[PDB]
């Protein structure tokens, strides 16, 4: 019956755990006992981007590290100019319950989505002087949580249903569908190699997928739901944040946890996680109106980016690595340097 | 990997007594609120009782009030349930569940076979 | 419900025999990569005020 | 997109005339508009400019107090009133559109134009005519009175080509970027005072006149031009 | 100290700012409401009777204007049972219209307790509707099903003096109604700071006075907020 | 004329009691305008009205308040005869400019409570423009038509205290009577609404209802008493002196007259400093911190 299947699954899990323990021979904390400390790092606000009405939920930097896009619950996507604090585009949306946005790697398209279970693709450079809807992807049954671009004709989506999807813009169908989760998948990050990508769901489990194969390859298992995930700049490790006030750093080749970032004075959860250009600083936003910077080699706090009023929702770092963009539920955007 | 193992199931005569034990691992047992859930045949899941972090606050379903008792052991990381004077309608599958977010006062744990932080379940029958 | 159990067993079997390296070998490579780009990180070492777009 | 001009004709000196450019196929409310006049055989000139929202006005020095410009957004029309017409206003007029933001391409479309008959920074590109056979590369040089580079990093140099028989079109803007419908065969370069435009492979439809433009200052000067 | 195009870009940015400012008066003059409920409750009946004035969409929107003020009503119809992550979007909603079917009650009590004690859902008021009051009278009159079987504390209850029934039908129906009403208000009572209150009502799926019932509650909420702001309460 | 001399003796401790009010009326009122103008929040029309009132109050704290101090103690007016034609015009204008403002603040607070749903649309920014400009206009026309033109006339070179005449003493009475009764009626209705909303919550036990009533009374009656006790004696003396002899001595004209001025000191301490958000925004100014960046008052 099902009893033999359960016994076989338990035996397989025990064997995998034993093998993973056998492959562990040292702790990175012991090794990292000679590197000089990063030292106290001070950061100051440079610009303040005002103009939104309701709370801001997501943002994404551009490829040229000059333009950025922001999404609000008032039903607005605003494209800013970081250097001079201007306003280029003020796209109004149909449904005012958006939860994600994405900026194309070439600068020609923008994407949005939310509770409507529809991904909208907007075109920026057109013959006329207005932005119009180009495609309305609709094949999901839950709520969109994150969207990312691979090329100008490929997009990857994550939904409230325990599925992920790869789409084709020209046709409007689903080329590949990934399944295997149990809870809601809420974050999605892409590797620089463009071949692999990670996913994090509300089951205390992180997964790695293959775009061409369409099948899972790894599974990493945290105590509560996972809110954010991000790749290491090398491409062989990643970081995850949860609601238990901890941050974890996993390595793909070793397939085992490496470090834990937590402190006894931290009770609220983590919402956004990002790295730096050199992969030395880990910036994480928390629910207690503050944001912390960790040295991802010794698990020691260094500097706080205080200055917001309500919860911090979004956080990003430019490709050129010259600024950090932070948003919150106070309808404000801050640029730190 | 978090897991919840139940025990204490079986068959009993009407009017008897019974014990149920729930064991947990992989998380700090002293910072979460625990609940008990049962599933009758042909009916959806229902809430029975819950116990707070320190056991100061305790609540029961009206239909089972006065006969069931709930307790926890933080040192041993264990949850207990004591049942007395069973009735023929009190045969079902039992689960011990945990609130999703620590340091909170509310939970959404009665879900149609979708909740992840739930045990396998034990069948208890009386006749 | 047997189909779900069979799928889970097959998924666990597929991800059961894979190549794995020691933790120390991956940690050393991570440290080596991290120490090779220390001079190209403006956040680590602040850029002079002249070469700063946000002044 | 369509931009059609109404007006023109022959007028005695000292009269008054109305010229109207009407647009169709694009959002007129978000585009600034200029006016460019061309003498029968003498270069190009800038005479008037209106911005978006009707918040800013500019005129030329020779028409500072005789011409007036206005637009009607709901009717999607623009028009200018010309008074005290001398013998210098016998020319062909074009209504051109431009939009200004980061990454935009101003002067992206020109109209057919209408003819009318009556009964600062200086550029020298006096290379006259350089005839050439089809198949080989060419090069056109240009010099500016003052350096056009600014502290923002840009250069503000524009190139234009007019085929014989129709309106001009845009080729290169800001001295480095390439237009949309133009091929990759054209290329451009410069250093601040000396600039050049190069065609590596020439085709039989490349005959025409080549002009230039600066946009560092509101007084706008085109140049003499060059013929191939 | 700017070029020719920088000034035009600044002018365009100021025009966008003017448009945004003109797009603000329409936002604060409109009130939004979140309408929850179970499956057996008369949710669809209320939505259909509010109309007096696309196959997988996850949200539905309703517009209605009373007393020269217009409201926005939202209802979810395509999500999954788990709802602990998309409920955080509604933190700037004027009120939550809960609907309970009196004829399964303990599940509604648990849902109300969970919503009332949420961290991000504070400062949000709840308008409670106890629908299907016609069938309750018939059920209690029939007598085949006793309420004391599911609730033991029903015996030690008395009709309160402040209770005033409009029709002269029966006292037992009033006792049964006010038992449930007090059971619901007991959860709301155990709170502090007076940030959010409860507004129970006795309504049916066919009643035509629901629009004014919401209007009065919204007016009371706004008035209490304004009074508390100016140190008058 | 020089010979006239004040009876006070070298116990001149009064110089500060009336001087502290003068210092507070100028130093304590510029802070309000700075806080209102700097912070991006608190830009609502209700705060525009308070900012005007602060503007009207500031001009009397440095023009009339310190110059009239000498005249109210020594009674010599050594400053100049030419200023007399301007000082008098700057006293009847600037005060009456702080009286109609209270009537606008009241009506705004009333419309904010008795009709909550349609408040943002009715009380727009342009309405406060009429509210701000009308009081100044009426005060200006009344100031120079009666006093500057010298049409109210009916001694030696000293401190002129030109009183009103028979035909222009009621016009100084109706303009005080109408706004006072309007404000009293509006705040009475506000108190009735507050009393009504206090009993519905307590559902009534007469243990907390009295507490809510006491809080409402303490909030409203303080402002009513502050207004109505610093203005009534002067109007009473003006109506008594008119249609009668000048039995009133000079011993008290200065007391009264001085008394009235004081209220331009209590205005920023009653309509600005009593709410927490203004206090927080004002405290941030003293710390320095303003220089670093802006902030968000708790509101
Ligand atoms: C005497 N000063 C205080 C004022 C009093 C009110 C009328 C105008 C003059």
């Amino acid at each position: 019956e099902l009893d033999q299947l359960r016994q076989e699954a338990e035996q397989l899990k025990n064997q995998i755990r034993d093998a993973r323990k056998a492959c562990a021979d040292a702790t990175l904390s012991q090794i990292t006992n000679n590197i000089d400390p990063v030292g106290r790092i001070q950061m100051r606000t440079r610009r303040t981007l005002r103009g939104h009405l309701a709370k801001i939920y997501a943002m994404h930097w551009g490829t040229d590290s000059r333009l950025l896009v922001s999404a609000s619950q008032d039903g607005k996507l605003i494209i800013w100019d970081s250097y001079t604090t201007n306003k280029v585009h003020a796209i109004p949306l149909r449904s005012s319950w958006v939860m994600t946005c994405a900026y194309a790697p070439s600068g020609n398209y923008v994407a949005c989505g939310g509770l409507d279970n529809i991904c909208s693709i907007y075109n920026l450079k057109t013959r006329e002087g207005n932005v119009r809807v180009s495609r309305e992807l609709a094949g999901h049954t839950g709520y969109l949580s994150c969207c990312r671009f691979l090329d100008d004709n490929q997009i990857v989506t994550s939904s409230g249903d325990t599925t992920c999807a790869l789409w084709d813009i020209e046709t409007g169908q689903q080329t590949t569908t990934f399944t295997g989760h149990t809870g809601d998948v809420m974050s999605l990050s892409l590797a620089p190699d463009t071949r692999l990508f990670v996913s994090g769901a509300c089951d205390a489990s992180a997964k790695l997928w293959d775009v061409r194969e369409g099948m899972c390859r790894q599974t990493f298992t945290h105590e509560s739901d996972i809110n954010a995930i991000c790749f290491f700049p090398n491409g062989n490790a990643f970081a995850t944040g949860s609601d238990d006030a901890t941050c974890r750093l996993f390595d793909l080749r070793a397939d085992q946890e490496l470090m834990t970032y937590s402190h006894d004075n931290i009770i609220c959860g983590i919402t956004s996680v990002s790295f730096s250009k050199s992969g030395r600083l880990l910036l994480a936003g928390y629910d207690d109106f503050n944001c912390n910077v960790w040295d991802a080699l010794k698990a020691d706090r260094a500097g706080v980016l205080a200055g917001h009023d309500n919860r911090v929702s979004c956080l990003g770092v430019t490709d050129d690595g010259m600024a950090v963009a932070t948003g919150s539920w106070d309808s404000f955007l801050k640029i730190w340097n | 990997q978090v897991q919840l193992q139940e025990s204490g199931g079986g068959l009993v005569q009407p009017g008897g007594s019974l014990r149920l034990s729930c064991a947990a691992s992989g998380f700090t047992f002293s910072n979460y609120k625990m609940n008990w859930v049962r599933q009758a045949p042909g009916k959806g899941l229902e809430w029975v009782s819950d116990i707070s972090q320190s056991g100061a606050s305790i609540s029961y379903t009206g239909s089972v009030k006065g006969r069931f008792t709930i307790s926890r052991d933080n040192a041993k990381n264990t949850l207990y349930l004591q049942m007395n004077s069973l009735k023929p309608e009190d045969t079902a599958v039992y689960y011990c569940a945990r609130c999703p977010a620590p340091f909170t006062r509310d939970c959404f744990d009665v879900t149609s076979t979708t909740y992840a932080y739930r045990g396998q379940g034990t069948q208890v029958t009386v006749s | 419900s047997i189909a779900q159990a069979r799928k889970l067993v097959e998924q666990l079997k597929m991800e059961a025999n894979i190549d794995r390296i020691k933790v120390s070998k991956a940690a050393a490579d991570l440290m080596a990569y991290c120490e090779a780009h220390a001079k190209e990180d403006p956040l680590l070492t602040p850029v002079p005020a002249s070469e700063n777009p946000f002044r | 997109v369509q931009l059609v001009e109404s007006g023109g004709g022959l007028v005695q000196p000292g009269g008054s005339r109305k010229l109207s450019c009407s647009a169709s196929g694009f959002a007129f409310s978000s585009f600034g508009m200029h006016w460019v006049r061309q003498a029968p055989e003498k270069g190009l000139e800038w005479v008037a400019y209106i911005s978006s929202g009707s918040g800013t006005i500019y005129y030329a020095d020779t028409v500072k107090g005789r011409f007036t410009i206005s637009r009607d957004d709901p009717k999607n029309t623009l028009f200018l009133q010309m008074t005290s017409l001398r013998s210098e206003d016998t020319a062909m007029y074009y209504c051109v559109r431009s939009i200004y933001y980061y990454g935009s391409s101003p002067f992206d479309f020109w109209g057919q134009g209408t003819t009318l008959t009556v009964s600062d920074i200086v550029m020298t590109q006096a290379t006259s005519s350089v005839p050439v056979t089809p198949g080989e590369s060419v090069s056109i040089s240009c010099r500016s009175s003052k350096s056009l580079l600014h502290s923002n990093g840009n250069t503000y140099l524009y190139w234009f080509l007019q085929r014989p028989g129709q309106s001009p079109q845009l080729l290169i803007y800001r001295m480095s970027n390439l237009a949309s419908g133009v091929p990759d065969r054209f290329s451009g370069s410069g250093s601040g005072t000396a600039f050049t435009l190069t065609i590596s492979r020439l085709e039989a439809e490349d005959v025409g006149v080549y002009y230039c433009m600066q946009h560092l200052e509101y007084p706008l000067t085109f140049g003499a031009g060059t013929k191939l | 100290t700017l070029s020719a195009e920088d000034k035009a870009a600044v002018e365009r940015s100021k025009m966008i700012e003017k448009q945004l400012q003109k797009d603000k008066q329409v936002y604060r003059a409109t009130h939004r409401l979140l309408l929850l409920g179970a499956d057996n409750s008369g949710k669809s009946t209320i939505v259909k009777q509010m109309r007096i004035y696309v196959k997988t969409s996850g949200i539905f929107e309703t517009k209605f204007q009373v007393d020269k003020v217009n409201f926005h009503m939202f209802d979810v119809g395509a999500q999954r049972d788990e709802r602990r992550k998309w409920i955080q979007c509604f933190n700037d909603v004027t009120a939550i219209i809960f609907v309970v079917d009196s004829s399964r009650l303990q599940e509604a009590l648990n849902d109300f307790k969970s919503i009332w004690n949420n961290r991000w859902l504070r400062t949000i008021s709840v308008i409670l509707f106890l629908n299907k009051q016609d069938l309750l009278a018939e059920k209690v009159l029939a007598g085949k099903s006793k309420i004391e079987d599911y609730f033991p504390e029903f015996a030690r209850y008395t009709t309160p003096e402040d209770a005033t029934p409009e029709p002269g039908e029966d006292p037992r129906v009033t006792r049964a109604k006010y038992f449930i009403r007090d059971e619901f208000l007991r959860i709301s009572t155990a709170s502090g700071d007076g940030r959010h209150y409860c507004y129970p009502h006795f309504t049916c799926s066919v009643d035509t006075e629901n629009a004014r019932r919401i209007f009065n509650d919204c007016r009371d909420i706004i008035q209490r907020m304004h009074l508390r702001q100016y140190e008058l309460l | 004329c020089i010979k006239s001399s004040y009876a006070p003796w070298p116990r001149a401790i009064l110089y500060g009691v009336l001087g502290l009010g003068a210092l507070l009326a100028v130093f304590g009122n510029l802070l309000v305008i700075i806080a209102i103008l700097h912070f991006k929040q608190l830009h609502t029309p209700t705060n525009f009205l308070v900012a005007s009132l602060a503007c009207a109050d500031f001009l009397v704290g440095v023009t009339v308040m310190p110059f009239s101090t000498v005249r109210s103690v020594e009674s010599c007016w050594y400053f100049g005869e030419s200023y007399c034609k301007f000082h008098t015009c700057f006293d009847t204008s600037f005060c009456f400019a702080s009286l109609f403002h209270l009537c606008c603040i009241s009506i705004d607070r009333y419309i904010a409570v008795t009709d909550p749903l349609t408040y943002p649309t009715k009380f727009t920014v342009s309405v406060s423009g009429l509210c701000i400009a009308l009081s100044w206009f009426f005060s200006v026309t009344y100031s120079f038509s009666i006093f500057y033109t010298g049409a109210n006339e009916e001694t030696c070179v000293g401190g002129c205290q030109a009183p009103l005449n028979q035909n222009w003493v009621l016009l100084c009475f109706l303009l005080f009577f109408l706004p006072t009764v309007v404000m009293v009626f509006l705040y009475g209705r506000i108190f009735l609404v507050a009393k009504y909303q206090a009993r519905k919550i307590e559902g009534s036990y007469k243990e907390r209802v009295a507490k809510r009533e006491r809080k409402a009374a303490k909030t409203l009656g303080i402002a009513m008493a502050a207004f109505l006790v610093s203005w009534l004696p002067y109007i009473i003396d003006a109506v008594i002196d008119a249609y009668m002899n000048f039995i009133t001595p000079a011993y008290v004209y200065e007391i009264l007259v001085w008394c009235v001025y004081y209220n331009s000191a209590m205005n920023p301490l009653i309509y600005a400093f009593f709410y927490p958000w203004f206090r927080k925004a004002i405290k941030l100014i003293v710390s320095g911190k303003v220089f670093r960046a802006d902030s968000s008052t708790t509101n």
